[PDB]
RNA sequence: AGUUCUAUUGUGUUAGCAUGGUUUCGA
């Protein structure tokens, strides 16, 4: 209203609150949080991690199936690193070379874990 | 068998009255002037005797 | 176990960086309670007449809904697992003393009234009342015990509702007459026919 | 136990509206259920709606 | 039974007048075996249209007040007539206190959700 | 014709509760004539309620019939529908003859079978809620554009 | 390979000529005037089209013609 | 690090494109529990592997229209019965309750997005940064134009393809009381949280009034017989109190119930913190808590007290290092 | 009261909107009634008569809409609805993938670049499934994945 | 059918108030 006849003799309360609120949160600070509201928070509780997804996928597998499957994977992997590009010793890429080493270490680690410490549980 | 229904009727009305007391308690708590006047009254009582 | 359990509800998690109100009441409450009985040390927690337990409102959602407190902080009392009067925040100093006085009476040394002004005034640096038992206190204690059918404890409270008082008969009169009947119907020997008729 | 229904006749009379330019009722108003009306279940088969209030305690 | 009254003040009403007005009212309450419940304030309120009250002038806004009480049912007429004679009060109404719907026990979560 | 009698239609009241708990039944068979939602014998809504009334004839109560009907139809989804879908999907993976490594003159070079394992190509899953299908079409479009 | 099993034949998809509303029969002379007013606010006329649906009532000077009987008999003769 | 610029901060999340940012995978930290090490190690095998893939997997084709004008109307109307208290929208953030996390079709996006970034090897390999910049703008334009392609039920779809409007059958206005389809916006206001509407509810009576200020009939507001009489009383009384217009609709400055002014502010702020999570709102309430202890804070306290899910999640992560997956299998073993 | 603003519109077009506004509120009807004094008896019969004619007009108005709508589209509805009618897809080409039981039979009646295209294409599929070319291409039989692979080893 | 209690109220009576057609006034 342009006319100087409205409510004038009053105290502003909104500003007071805001003014006092700068102590806990500066004006230059962020306006929004990554967590978001209820809609956003639900998402974070449903999405799974990279390591979690792998365990769930192979949860139903057993020792008799995992060991056999792994041996087949490394068997063909080596065949493509000794006679794939004829006889070479300096490939331009390190895709299969880097994957072969990682799988080999896992097999060695399994050998050390026999039962817990000793052959017998006594 | 009529006496059996007498006990049931007493229990039925008893539950209805219980809910009524809760509503009145709210008013008392929610009321500010009631408490303020009451508080003041008590204070003067002891001062006059002392 | 102690039948009276005082639950102190507060929300100090949000004020970990800048105390505004939550810590203000803790400083005064922790310094006044010990002086009136003579978070807290385990040694001094056994001499109190009620079980003082603290719970955080802004830590557990299940408990927050059960109490359903419109405000924060606020003192909530209990007696034999039952709701009791709740002291709202922002009250005067006299209100706080009142709540504590009634808390120690439900369970049933104490500071005499002559030395009450010094205890309260001296506890404010950190930065009982002369009224007898309340009428509602005795009535609330007899209504719940009659279900348990006591023998020796029931007679005591029956005798403390009529002696040199003759001041409250429209409220406590109804329970007084029925209280005597229960006692007469508890003795092993048959009751007296003449006594019941009168 | 075996009990038969009672007569549908009741005291009073049918609703009547006073004549003339002054519109007013004589005995009963518009909200009058006759004793020969059908059951409420058949008259309102739809029942309360989903957006209706479940507590008419105004 | 319990009763409620909503009084709309004017711009020409100071705090002096408000205290006086309420004190007068309490006289009647006590007379009829009653007791005041609580007194609250609602602040200012915008009016949809201009109010033209005779011998008072024209106003566009006012201060809205609310107070609860309880007395005999016959005390409503006496109270209603007193407000009209007094200056400042341009509009008022008395509403009976209901069980569920009330300004005491039911004041939260109205506009939100 | 004297033996003709009129019976009360119990499906009007029984069907109201079924849709309230599971309102995702109207989506199925929507474009077909006869079905109205402002139902045909073949509609899921009519099938589920039919078993409830039949079971009650033996002596079961109204509430007990709901539990029995829910479990009876649940097995058909997991033991027949789910098994059928999964069985068919498996065969798709085997169709890896397009890869050059499938026949020599080895590590596969194309990721065609890998994509079909997650159910994205010619092998789509079957859900129950209508919201799941609404979001599924969104994903497809998203991935389509990025290819280009 | 997850498409619909049944063909699409719903009325909503394919508009057709029908009346999705019921009303008591109205006198021919009463409805004739109403229809004329609508036409003033500017093939076969609308009055005749509505008559086939049995919308009007059987008044004194208006009766529903009987079905064709003399031009609908078609029988076959064979031994037995 | 090397010249690594993922698509997460160069392609989208600017101007128009930040409107929707759906999270695919959670983030714990950079270096920490075993989960952090696996995330980067799995990434290392990738990237360089995108270069040796063949060009046959690129099954690119034109996107033809899916839903026709006559078909989208049926789907739009049938989807309102399941939730008449809300409007249909692509709620991508709540897909977990309807789609299994493992069978989520959105997973493909994650893989695909990483590829596009990696494929931009031309930044400085062949032509240099000179021309690289130019090409970047091209991709932004393309995506912005086609932003409407992800919503067939929306009006954007039709505009793109350029199809004529639908011609629904003429529905009669006069209907029996048995059939009624009130709008979602007005349906929620009628219930009023199972509370009868009174003269104090000024923000709800503004809907049941015409331009001239007359009382609408029972065939327009679509309300029950009992509440129709109550509504007429509330609006009538408000006018006598000079709290409602007499020949026009209310203004924006009079849409507030009869309550404590301070209560309004508090209540208002709580909704914002729950929908989008405004930081400013949270701060305001914090201060007000102490300043006005005599106020209702039930909703504010409950929301904060419900943040315990973050603390418990730490225990699950801590046990994950010791192969403690038994907590997840038990929850899934429901049957 | 009604107020309208003219913006990029001819005066005649705007004037046609306000004219129809009075009909909804019966502005004209009320203006004339108050001019002349009407006896209470006449209003008793007039008020009742308006409750029978107006409802009939609404039903007839909807009927005219269908005639115009159907005229521009032709067609006509008939008694075609029958419960005893299975609405099955006509010609219905799309079907489930073969289970390998019928694949072999197909090659038996198609051996004879046009018609010989299938040769060496589907045959390699069968060999690959049995595991003849590649050691990793061997698939699983249909009789060893349902008996003790899905009915007992279910994740749930 | 009838009595008691509880929810519900454009049915009878009711003095001041608000709005409005007509009418009235012109520091």
């Amino acid at each position: 209203k342009s006319i100087k006849k409205k409510i004038t003799g009053t105290d502003n309360v909104f500003r007071h609150i805001m003014e006092e609120s700068f102590a806990v949160l500066p004006e230059d600070g962020p306006e929004f949080e990554e967590d978001g509201g209820v809609s956003a928070k639900q998402q974070k509780s449903q999405i799974l991690s990279e390591r979690q997804r792998a365990v769930l996928t192979y949860a139903g597998f057993t020792e008799a199936e995992k060991l056999r499957l792994l041996d087949e994977k490394i068997d063909m992997l080596n065949k493509k690193l000794d006679e794939d590009y004829e006889l070479r010793g300096a490939p331009q890429n390190l895709v299969y070379l880097q994957l072969r080493d990682h799988l080999q270490a896992a097999k060695i680690s399994y050998r050390e874990k026999l039962y817990v410490r000793e052959t017998q549980k006594r | 068998e009529k006496k059996v229904t007498q006990s049931l009727q007493t229990a039925r009305v008893s539950r209805r009255k219980v809910a009524h007391v809760l509503w009145l308690k709210k008013l008392q708590d929610s009321s500010d002037f009631l408490q303020e006047q009451e508080e003041a009254a008590r204070g003067v009582a002891a001062l006059a005797r002392a | 176990s102690k039948p009276v359990t005082v639950v102190y509800a507060h929300a100090s998690s949000m004020e970990t960086t800048r105390p505004a109100s939550s810590a203000s009441l803790s400083r005064f409450l922790s310094n006044l309670l010990p002086r009136l009985f003579l978070l807290l040390s385990p040694s001094q927690r056994q001499s109190l007449p009620f079980n003082f337990v603290t719970v955080d409102v802004a830590a557990e959602p299940r408990l927050g809904a059960f109490l359903a407190l419109p405000s924060v902080p606020a003192l909530v009392c209990f007696y034999r697992k039952k709701l009791y009067s709740v002291l709202a925040p922002g009250a005067s100093d006299v209100a706080l003393l009142r709540f504590l006085k009634e808390a120690a009476d439900l369970s049933e040394s104490r500071v005499s009234p002559e030395n009450v002004a010094e205890a309260v005034h001296g506890a404010r640096v950190a930065a009982w009342a002369e009224r007898k038992d309340v009428q509602c206190l005795l009535t609330q204690l007899g209504v719940a015990m009659t279900r348990e059918q006591a023998e020796e404890v029931q007679t005591l409270k029956n005798e403390l509702v009529a002696e040199d008082r003759s001041e409250d008969a429209v409220l406590t009169g109804g329970r007084r007459l029925f209280a005597e009947l229960q006692l007469q119907l508890t003795g092993d020997s048959p009751p007296d026919r003449e006594a019941l008729s009168t | 136990p075996v009990v038969f229904p009672h007569t549908r006749a009741r005291a009073g009379g049918k609703p009547i509206m006073m004549r003339g330019k002054s519109g007013k009722w004589h005995w009963l108003g518009p909200y009058w259920k006759p004793p020969w009306a059908p059951s409420n279940k058949a008259r309102w088969p739809t029942g309360p709606e989903e957006w209706a209030w479940s507590d008419p305690t105004r | 039974v319990f009763y409620e009254t909503f009084v709309l003040f004017s711009k020409r009403v100071q705090r002096a007048d408000i205290r006086q007005l309420l004190k007068q009212q309490e006289a009647l309450i006590t007379k009829h075996h009653g007791s005041m419940l609580a007194v609250r304030d609602l602040g200012w309120r915008k009016t949809a249209f201009r109010v033209i009250k005779p011998r008072q002038g024209i106003f566009w806004f006012g201060r809205l007040f609310y107070f609860s009480f309880g007395a005999n049912p016959a005390a409503i007429t006496e109270m209603s007539q007193s407000l009209q004679s007094t200056n400042g009060v341009l509009r008022h109404a008395t509403v009976r206190m209901k069980k569920r719907h009330n300004l005491m026990t039911y004041n939260h979560h109205i506009h939100a959700r | 014709k004297l033996m003709d009698r009129k019976v009360h239609n119990k499906y009007l009241s029984l069907t109201q509760a079924v849709l309230k708990k599971y309102p995702n039944m109207r989506f199925q068979d929507c474009y077909v004539d006869g079905n109205d939602w402002s139902y045909r014998a073949d509609h899921p809504v009519m099938q589920f309620v039919a078993l409830q009334l039949r079971l009650m004839n033996l002596g079961l109560d109204r509430h007990a019939a709901f539990r029995e009907a829910e479990q009876a139809f649940y097995a058909r989804r997991m033991q027949l529908e789910k098994q059928q879908k999964l069985n068919m999907a498996a065969a798709v993976v085997a169709a890896a003859a397009r890869d050059p490594s499938a026949f020599a003159r080895s590590v596969p070079s194309s990721s065609l079978p890998r994509l079909t394992a997650m159910g994205l190509g010619d092998v789509q899953p079957l859900f129950t809620s209508g919201q799941a299908y609404w979001q599924f079409e969104i994903a497809k479009s998203q991935a389509n554009h990025l290819l280009r | 390979m997850n498409g619909c099993s049944k063909r699409k034949s719903h009325r909503l998809l394919k508009p057709v000529f029908e009346l999705q509303q019921s009303f008591p029969k109205i006198q021919h002379w009463q409805g004739a005037e109403i229809l004329h007013r609508l036409k003033q606010k500017e093939s076969l006329e609308a009055l005749k089209l509505l008559e086939m649906f049995k919308v009007f009532n059987e008044t004194a000077r208006f009766k529903y013609p009987p079905p064709p009987v003399h031009s609908l008999v078609r029988g076959c003769a064979f031994p037995f | 690090k090397e010249d690594r610029s993922p698509s997460f901060e160069q392609q989208f999340l600017n101007d128009k494109l930040l409107g929707q940012n759906t999270l695919q995978f959670t983030k714990v930290s950079e270096k920490g529990t075993a989960d952090a090490l696996f995330a980067e190690c799995l990434e290392s095998i990738r990237h360089r592997r995108f270069k040796l893939d063949p060009d046959v997997d690129n099954r690119s084709s034109e996107a033809v229209e899916k839903l026709t004008q006559e078909e989208r109307a049926i789907a739009e109307k049938i989807f309102q019965r399941v939730d008449p208290e809300r409007k249909i929208a692509p709620r991508l953030e709540s897909r977990g309750c309807y789609i299994d996390p493992l069978w989520d079709p959105f997973k493909r996006v994650e893989e695909l997005q990483q590829q596009v970034a990696q494929d931009l090897t031309e930044y400085a390999k062949l032509v240099g940064a000179a021309e690289a910049r130019r090409q970047r703008l091209l991709v932004r334009a393309s995506l912005r134009r086609q932003y409407r392609m992800h919503d067939p039920l929306s009006e954007g779809h039709r505009r793109f393809f350029g199809a004529q409007r639908a011609d629904p059958f003429p529905t009669p206005h006069r209907v029996h009381e048995r059939f009624w389809d009130p709008s979602p916006d007005v349906r929620v206001a009628l219930k009023n949280n199972n509370v009868p509407i009174s003269w104090r509810d000024l923000h709800i009576l503004h809907h049941f009034v015409g331009e001239n200020g007359l009382i609408l009939p029972r065939r327009t507001t679509h309300a029950s017989r009992y509440q129709q009489r109550c509504i007429f009383k509330a609006i009538c009384m408000a006018r006598r109190m000079a709290l409602f217009p007499y020949d026009w609709k209310p203004t924006q400055g009079e849409l507030m119930p009869v309550m404590d002014p301070l209560q309004y502010l508090v209540d208002e702020l709580t909704s914002r913190y729950k929908a989008t999570g405004d930081l400013r709102a949270d701060a305001m309430l914090c201060v007000m808590l102490s300043k006005y202890p005599k106020l209702n804070y039930f909703r504010y306290l409950q929301y904060k007290a419900q943040t315990q899910k973050s603390e418990v999640e730490a225990m699950q992560q801590q046990e994950e290092e010791d192969r403690g997956d038994f907590s997840r299998l038990l929850r899934k073993y429901k049957r | 009261s009604c107020h309208r603003h003219v913006f990029r519109a001819a005066p005649a077009a705007v004037f046609a909107s306000v004219q129809r506004w009075g009909r909804r509120n019966n502005v004209h009807k009320l203006t004339l009634l108050v001019q002349t004094y009407e006896k209470p008896c006449v209003k008793r019969t007039r008020i009742a008569e308006e409750k029978a004619y107006y409802p009939r007009w609404f039903y007839l108005r909807y009927a005219t809409e269908v005639i115009r709508y159907s005229l521009k589209h032709h067609l006509r509805l008939g008694q075609a609805l029958d419960p005893n009618d299975d609405q099955r897809l006509d010609a219905v080409k799309p079907l489930r993938l073969p289970s390998s039981e019928e694949r072999r039979q197909h090659l038996r009646h198609m051996e004879d670049v046009k018609l010989v295209l299938d040769i060496h294409s589907t045959r390699e599929l069968l060999a690959l499934e049995e595991g003849k070319h590649a050691r990793w291409g061997k698939s699983l039989s249909e009789e060893e994945l349902g008996k003790l692979f899905d009915a007992k080893r279910l994740d749930l």
